């Protein structure tokens, strides 16, 4: 009764990227890189309290 | 040369009832560590391979 809070721990969002990051070759040459990361929640139990809060 | 650090607390009671004023100790030892690393290497090498 008293208070209803269940924040749904979504299992849908898999979109994360790095806007612009720098790296280095062996040949002492600069080369900017960009990539995107895709990831799915797998086992929920450890995942929660593996972060304490579901805040992405 | 300049850098930046990211830090995280695990055991709160050591964060409280130990050396006081945390950011003071953190920053004011990081400077010494940065001197320790930067010292031994030559000017050109610091110019070129600063990131690895």
């Amino acid at each position: 009764p008293f208070i209803e809070t269940v924040k749904m721990l979504d299992a849908r969002i898999q979109t994360m990227d790095n806007q612009a990051d720098r790296f280095v070759t062996k040949e002492k040459k600069d080369l900017i890189v960009d990539s995107y990361i895709k990831w799915r929640i797998s086992d929920f139990s450890r995942y929660y309290l593996a972060t304490g809060g579901g805040d992405i | 040369v300049e850098m930046n650090v990211q830090y995280r607390v695990t055991n709160p009671e050591k964060y409280l009832y130990s050396v006081t004023s945390p950011d003071d100790s953190l920053r004011q030892a990081t400077d010494s560590a940065l001197r320790g690393v930067i010292g031994k290497y030559t000017m050109d090498r610091i110019l070129t391979e600063g990131r690895t």
